[PDB]
Parts: structure tokens; sequence; C-alpha cells
RNA sequence: UAAGGUGAUAUGAACCGUUAUAACCGGCGAUUUCCGAAUGGGGAAACCCAGUGUGUUUCGACACACUAUCAUUAACUGAAUCCAUAGGUUAAUGAGGCGAACCGGGGGAACUGAAACAUCUAAGUACCCCGAGGAAAAGAAAUCAACCGAGAUUCCCCCAGUAGCGGCGAGCGAACGGGGAGCAGCCCAGAGCCUGAAUCAGUGUGUGUGUUAGUGGAAGCGUCUGGAAAGGCGCGCGAUACAGGGUGACAGCCCCGUACACAAAAAUGCACAUGCUGUGAGCUCGAUGAGUAGGGCGGGACACGUGGUAUCCUGUCUGAAUAUGGGGGGACCAUCCUCCAAGGCUAAAUACUCCUGACUGACCGAUAGUGAACCAGUACCGUGAGGGAAAGGCGAAAAGAAC
RNA sequence: AGGACCGAACCGACUAAUGUUGAAAAAUUAGCGGAUGACUUGUGGCUGGGGGUGAAAGGCCAAUCAAACCGGGAGAUAGCU
RNA sequence: CGAAGGUGUGCUGUGAGGCAUGCUGGAGGUAUCAGAAGUGCGAAUGCUGACAUAAGUAACGAUAAAGCGGGUGAAAAGCCCGCUCGCCGGAAGACCAAGGGUUCCUGUCCAACGUUAAUCGGGGCAGGGUGAGUCGACCCCUAAGGCGAGGCCGAAAGGCGUAGUCGAUGGGAAACAGGUUAAUAUUCCUGUACUUGGUGUUACUGCGAAGGGGGGACGGAGAAGGCUAUGUUGGCCGGGCG
RNA sequence: UACGGUGCUGAAGCAACAAAUGCCCUGCUUCCAGGAAAAGCCUCUAAGCAUCAGGUAACAUCAAAUCGUACCCCAAACCG
């Protein structure tokens, strides 16, 4: 399965963002998430004479890897890596290091 | 083509040799002839592609045993 | 000044299309080099 | 609805079956392509309930 | 009689220009792009029976698919059946 | 298996799904237009035209199925002619076509070399054709050897560039014997005794294992440079896991994985076990492959070019003996030794890679490596067979340039 | 009547000039021959490589012909450059 | 805290070379001592790509020929409109077959294509456009010729060929006038027609073939005669009196 | 009258002569070099069917499917 998935709150690890936590906005086939107020590029855009022209600096979140980011344990306050176990036929999620299930 | 219905004799190849030894290809042909054989068990005339020692193996074997082999191989009189 | 090349698609078909590469030996021999050639028209149909 | 189909009749999946065809396949192409139908996403899903329920017919039916 | 799964799958979409526009505001006719295998009986008995009027006569022409291209990439298009349905005084559509 | 999806260029729109009937992966099914062996007739492939039968509560039109040829078998018919054969009709079974190499067989060059060329060579090669299998072929001594013995076939290393063959030129080139790989023997020509006795073949079932989806899978932080850290420095931890790949520079500990341990509802390959069917064990006695062996003539294969030339094959003409017999032992004769032709089957060692998986390289890195890293056998050229390109790299991320 | 006469279409190609990196891998312009015949032309068919066809020139057989084109033997061979 | 590579400088060895370093570059390089070579290019009328040279030179493709006004446009010798002028008129007009395959028509763009410019185009992009009982094909029938069940023949592949079956360039049923679209028309519309089959009713009734006969059924040349298309002139009608 | 045209209305609409290489003519005359086939078409019957089927005539009704149809076509669209 996937380690760091949708709904879940991240902490980055690399690159200009590092140690900047956030929610996963969404998660993207590549290997890549879009974390909220996290990796913020300064698009600008035309202005499309079809439905609405915002035109201007659009500041956006840009798809980070998943690897730059690791799942905020928040228990201990800090980087955590994820296992999975079996409990009751369900595979599910657990922090490392306390190993207690997300 | 040039079989013996019999003996199953085909054409085969060889050399014209000379007396130089100047190797040429021929083509050795069975002595072929169509000949028209009384079968007295069928009371009837069989008419045969046979080579002319086809003849000498339907005059030992017999004419019935012959056609038995025909007949067992598929070969069609 | 009349060139070579008189075209006709009646002859065409009947000299190189496919149900005449199809009607002999040689011309099925020549349908599988172009198969195995791997080519994208094989005869001249259209 | 693949159970829901698996427990009619031959002659309720021609029922549905020519109603499929009939009331939505036709009226959204026709729909579609005069300019209205803004939701799409119906041709798709018609299509392969069509198919859902030719597949359950030949399986019924027969082998 | 055409059975009415065939008769379905025969008519396409109504065809929108100003030649198909002045035959049905000038001469009765309503024009149609049909299926490509499609008949002048099943396009006459699908008109009759899927907008219920009553259709005079058929006239089916095919259109050739024209050649575009996207950048260096050529392709032809597809091709396709237009049926001019010509329908008798009482119509609507 | 699953929290995300509706393949790519390629964004959108319209939606589906989030604890299970989204999607994705696999097993088995269903559908599978038209052309193509193409198979109902035809044809300029992807089209034209049917016949026959069954059914269609608007059966004045539709839908479905069958209809090719040939071989074999059976049934019913059936001439010249009486019986009968030929023929005809119908049914059942099988075949047909494609495919890269390997294999067996039918045909089969020349350039070249001989410092010319004709015998010879190249070479039974290239090529053409037929056929078959996962391998094929061969194979169970009418074989060698040599007065001792060996014991089917196939493949490898010697023998040995040897003996020989050779316009005795150019060249061709063994066997015996030795060492290994692998090892397996049988059946019919024929009756009685006796039966299902080993034997395999076809199938069911059970077990084991493998394939086709998968699951879990260790262990790190601080600080400095920097756009960014995996780098420097400092201190820790994993290791049956430091194979590899990615991550904003070089990561065992960030991610996917790797070692390791597990997993199959279903379909299967292999191996045992077992049920049924078919098949036949074993004993006594008998038989023990005729236009054949051999010969004459012509040709070919044997390393051996007709030579003193054994042996094998046969186009032609002939032609035995048949276990008190016959073949071979390199002209040939005698003595001695060895073997049983004219019927057939047979695993393994062996050869090859269209195709799949994993791994590897003192192989290439875009004028190289495939012709082809890129929508390449394409564009383009040629009536046609056929010929046949060029063309990779922004960035870490489009943030790909609002105004 | 005529392998008759003159002469357009039509078939041809005798002379000259231009052109000769052409407008054209054989033409243009001005004259020229045949023009009811052994003529000319359209569409289809047939003949194939030591082979075809030839009112014969070794001509023609897809701008190629004292032996076509394609592919292969094939990296033929080259005492020569 | 900056590799390879690129481009300079300085030092150094007898030489091939080596070493250090500035700038560009932006991620790899490799001592020493061994090992293997697709190991060193100026020549091959070498192969591939790039770029010169002649040189802003010859040429810009029939010596049928243009001139002006106006419009559009950023810009007009070339486009559109108008008036004149010239050229073809058994063609340089019109309609097709073959062949091509959207070039047709409309809107829009001027990068490349157009031997110049281009607002234009057979160019780019988008949309539109081809309507049949009577035209043609398919279809029925056949020629040359192809293929060919059986068959005869042939090492194999295969050759020939009977029945048959295909094969037009030939034989076989039927529509004309007028109007219309930017673009189709013997196809659409208006008017007036015709042909061949199926089925049903009614009246009369001998029908029936891969069989017999007719017909289809067909040469070159020449000669007139009768016509028509078509044209010329007069009449008529409308207009002009310059 | 979006000046591009769009509708409405519309007179005469005859005769003489000339005349084809087109039509009668697949004729006629003539000449040797002696000039496709098969079907549609019309007829004759055989086997068969014979108060049925079929044939003919009139009327009515249904059907006539499919593919081509743009555009160039002595040429800037075909072969060069």
């Amino acid at each position: 399965a996937a380690k760091i998935r949708r709904d879940d709150e991240v902490i980055v690890l690399t690159g200009k963002d590092k140690g900047k936590r956030g929610k996963v906005k969404n998660v993207l086939s590549s290997g890549k998430v879009i974390v909220e107020g996290i990796n913020l590029v300064k698009k600008h855009q035309k202005p499309v004479p079809a439905l609405n022209q915002p035109g201007g600096i659009v500041e956006k979140e840009a798809a980070i890897q998943v690897s730059n980011v690791a799942i905020f344990n928040a228990a201990t306050g800090k980087a955590d890596r994820v296992g999975f176990r079996f409990e009751d036929g369900k595979k599910v999620r657990f922090f490392k290091s306390n190993s207690e299930t997300i | 083509s040039r079989v013996c219905q019999v003996t199953g004799k085909r054409p085969v190849t060889g050399n014209n040799r000379s007396h130089a030894l100047n190797a040429t290809k021929r083509r050795f042909l069975p002595n072929l002839h169509s000949h028209r054989f009384w079968v007295e068990s069928e009371k009837r005339f069989v008419t045969l592609r046979v080579s002319a020692k086809g003849m000498r193996v339907i005059d030992k074997k017999g004419i019935d045993t012959v056609l038995a082999e025909l007949r067992a191989r598929g070969e069609k009189y | 000044m009349k060139r070579t090349f008189q075209p006709s698609v009646l002859k065409r078909n009947r000299s190189h299309g496919f149900r005449a590469r199809m009607a002999t030996k040689n011309g099925r021999q020549v349908l599988a080099r172009r198969r195995a050639k791997g080519r994208a028209r094989l005869t001249v149909s259209k | 609805m693949k159970a829901k189909e698996l427990r009619e009749k031959s002659v309720e999946e021609l029922n549905t079956e020519l109603l499929n065809l009939l009331r939505e396949q036709f009226n959204l192409r026709m729909q579609a392509a005069s300019g209205q139908l803004q939701q799409s996403h119906l041709l798709k899903q018609v299509r392969r309930d069509v198919a859902r329920v030719k597949t359950l017919l030949n399986e019924k039916a027969g082998a | 009689m055409i059975r009415e799964e065939r008769l379905l799958k025969v008519l396409r979409a109504p065809h929108v220009s100003e030649k198909a526009s002045t035959a049905m505001e000038k001469s009765n006719t309503i024009v149609l792009k049909v299926a490509k295998d499609a008949t002048k009986a099943e396009i006459k008995a699908a008109v009759q029976k899927l907008f219920e009027v009553e259709v005079e006569v058929v006239n089916t022409l095919v259109v050739k698919g024209k050649v575009k291209r996207h950048g260096q990439r050529i392709g032809r298009r597809s091709d396709w059946k237009k049926a001019y349905v010509t329908l008798k005084e009482g119509q609507n559509l």
C-alpha cells in the first residue's frame, strides 16, 4: 500500500520548506503529493477570452516528492516512518518508534 | 510422373562422364511402360504404369498380391 | 514526351495487386517477405 | 446493477434491453449532438449498461 | 419488418448547416447523419418509428473524410452518410 | 489489492469512488464487424452476388444456421452390359494456412583456387522444393577386431594433418584404437498352454511441487557550505537486508525495494499414488524377411578421382543358397575368426532461439549500438520485386515568461 | 478504282537555326514526308532474360540492353591503382 | 569552497607530452602499478554533417501587352471593382473518360510554399459541399485471354486442359423541359412521362427446358436522295432617332 | 433595394431560303481481302403438370436496393 496518503498531515524533510508541516491536499500517481501552503510557486497565467479571466500572478502549490515528506507523529512531535501491521484482518498503518496505530 | 507404380522407381540423377572426365548432369529414367494386366479374381484388366521389372515382380508375386500392396499404400489403380 | 508511367488502376491491381500476389507460389513468398520485413502496405491495392 | 439484472427472466431483460436502447441510448445521442446534454457521462454508463444486459442475456439463454 | 434493435442504431445525429436549414424551411426535408451501413428502407422506417412522422422518400449520399493534420502528422477523418429525408405535408420534426 | 480513478500526446469538461459491485492486477468465461487458408459462387483483399432450411401475433420484408475442395470410412443409388465396376448423392472424421533457427530427404550452381585451364577445387556450399518434431536423425551388429577380445545409436577430446586419395598438382583427408558425456532394450513374420501377469497409452481422483495476482519486510539525528543535501564535520542504529533504482549534489537507516518468511477462489505444467478402459506378460514348440544377396553395363556415396579397389546405393539387363546355409574380415584364393541382411519400434547424451523471465558484461553511448533510443521498415524513391533515411538531452519543479 | 494525286486533323521526323549549368535527361521555331492504308488510335490481353520480339538496327524489352531489373552466392577475384 | 569539457596565460621535458592557474561550465574525475585495445588521420576523384568560393554574378521559364481611376490595407505594377487596350476562338471555349483525390465553395492568416510583393492563392486553419427506378458502375451475356473439379502430364514446386467459371474495350429495360445553391443536379423542385419485376382480383386459356429454329448479327469504298441541327434574310414585336 | 440584387409583371414568339462530316442508313450500289460471340427477345415442343400449376390481357397495389456523383481533365490538379 501507500504510506503517505490523502487526508494526512505531514512534515517536509528536504528543500525550501524543510521543517514545515502541512496537510496533504492530493497525491499524484507520479509519486508526488500536493501539500497545502508548502511548495508555493508563483505562476502567472493569461486571461483566456473564454470563461472567467483572473490574469495576474497566482501563487499555487507545487507537487513535492513523496519521499520528501514524512507524516507528523504529534505524540513525539517529530517526523516518523510508517509500517503496516495487520489488526483484525485490517492492514493498518502504524508509526514506527512507539509502534502506535495511526 | 515417371514413377513405376509397383516398385516405386523415380528418375534419379547422375553424370555424363566423358573420356576427359567432364561431369555433366543427367537423369536416369526408369523403363516405364503402360501395360494392361488381367486379374482373374476380379475378371478385369487393370492397367498400370509399371517398369519393365515391375512386370518381373508381377510375374513372380502374382498380380493380386501386387494390387493388395498398391491398395495397402494408397496407390490408386 | 510520353513517359513510362501511364497509370491505370485496373492494370495496377491485376498486375501487382493482392489477389494476384496470392494467386501463385512466388507471390505468396513476396507477401511473406513484405510481412516479415514488416511493412505498412503489402501490395498496392489502394 | 449486476445482480439486479441477474435475477430477472429473459423477457424482462429484453424489455430493459429495448428500454436501454430506446429511451436512454438514442435520446442521448440525439440530445448530445444537438448542443444539449451537459451531462456527457450518461452516454458511457448507458452503453456499458447495455453491455451488461446483453452479457446476462447471453449467459441466461442456453450456455 | 425491420427489428427495432437495428432500427435505433441507424439514425445518428441531425445535420445542422444552411443547406439543411433551407431544405427544412423550404422543401420539408430533414437532413440527418445516419449509420454508414444504413439503407434507405432502414432510414425511412427509423424516421417513421422514432420521430413518428410520415416519410415520403429518402435520398442518401456518403460523405468522404478529409485528410487533416496535427503538427506534421496527417490523418483522414472518416466517411459518414447523410440522408435527405423528404417528409409529407403533415410534419413538425 | 485498493484510496484514489475515467490509457498517451493532452489540458479540459462530465463524472465514478474512499472499507468496498471506483480503478488497477490475475484465473476462467462472454462478445469477437470485414478481409485473409478464406471454405456458398465470384473478385481489382477488406467488395459484388446467392441457394437451401428454420422462425418471424404489420410473417408485402426481416433474423439465424448450413452450403469449398481433397483424403478415408459408411449408407443409398448407379451406366455402356446381364450380374457387376466406373460414376452420382448424403453423412462422419481428418487435412489445408502461417512461423526465426535447428533436422531429414528430393534437386543443385558459379565466381574462386590451381598464380592460365578442362580432371580437381569451391561444394553437396548458396539456392529452390517436400516433410516432421520439440528436437529430428541414427540405433540394438549379416559391426569391428584379430587368434586376445569388444559389444546398439548420438555427441566431445585424441588418434592425426597420420595412413592414404590427389593434372600424386592445388588440395582433400580417414579408420583402428584410447579417454569421456549418456546408457535401455524390444516387437511382428505363430500355434498351443494361459489370460488379464509386468507394459505403456487414454482418461478421472488424491498428494507434492512449479507457473499465472500478491503480503509483511530492519535501522538517523544535529550543525556548516549551498538554490536544494544524500556532501563536510559530530554522535548514533540496522544488517541472513551495503543487489539495484529514485529522491533538488554522492543516502545501509527518505521512498521503492533487497535478504528473509509467507500467500491462490480458479486454470494449469511436471512427479508420485490410485480407479476404469485398451493393451498385452510368461511357458513349450516351430518359423526365422526372393526378384533378394550376388553378377554385367552406366552413374553416385565412401578420405579413396577406376586404380591392383574392398564396401555401400541403384537407372538398366539378369539372378542364388536359404543354419549339413549365407555376409564380412580392402583385388583374389584357401585356412581360421566373427556376424545373420533382404521387416519394424525405441529414452538420454545432441543442434537451435521467432518468444517469455531473471541476471551478467575490461560491449556501444546518438556519424556509435539494431536500418530504427524519437508514432522506423516510417518519410521518401521505384510499375514492381525491392531500396530506405534524417531526427535524443530547458529546468530540481513549467514556476514554461502576468503586465 | 487506287499500298492513286494535292492538302488540314492524325502519324512521323528530312534540313537549318536556337537550346546545350536547356523551358525540355531529345525539345522549340521555320520550312519537311505520309495522310483509305503494309495507316493511325483507345481499352483489355499474350510472349521474359541466353529468353521474348524484331519489314534486321545488336534495335526494343519501364530515361538501363553484344544479354533487363531486384535480391542472394558475396567481403567473387584484382601479381593493378 | 566547484569535476569532465571549452577557452586563455605561465612554467616545464629531447620529443610525443606534462603541470599549475584566470574565465565559461555545471557533475563528475581518477593517482600509482599492472591489464586489454574499435589506441593517435591531412591526403584514399574517402563517408556524413556544416560552412565558404565564384557572387549579390547568371537567371526569374514562350516577344498574347498593357494603361488609368476607385476600394481594401500597415504597405498595391500584381488582389477586388470599373473603363479602355491586346491575345485565343476546330481553342488558350465547353463537356467528360483515364488519372488524381477535396484541389470545389465560404470565412479567416501571411511564417514557409508562389522563382519578386502579396491584402491574393490549387498555401495554412476552420466550417460547408457530392441527393438517382431512368446517367454510370454493380447486374444479365460474352471476345481476346485468365483460372480450372475431375483429367492427361511432370524429380518436387508445377505445365496443359474438359465441364465450368471469370473477363469489356462489345450485346442487354426505362426522363425530358424549365427553375434553383456560394458550392449538386437528366439526381432537388415544378410540369409532363416512361420501364421492369413482385403480389392481388377478374376474363380467357394448354403451360413447361443447362433442348430445336429465328433473331441479336455486325466488312471496305462509293453514290445520291429525303431530312434535321444550325445559320442567313424578310415579317412581327419592343426600344432608338442619335 | 443590407446596391450585391430581391420579388412582381411581361410584347412578338412567324415565314422563305441555305444547309451538314449528324439522322433515314446495321439502308443502296459495288468490291475482294469475304467481314465477333453469347444472352435479353420471339417462337417450337420433350420429360412432367393437366378441372391444379403456369400462360395471356385489363385493373389495382408494392418495389426498383448498393456504390459513383464535388473539382481539374490538352492541364498550375493526370504522366514529365
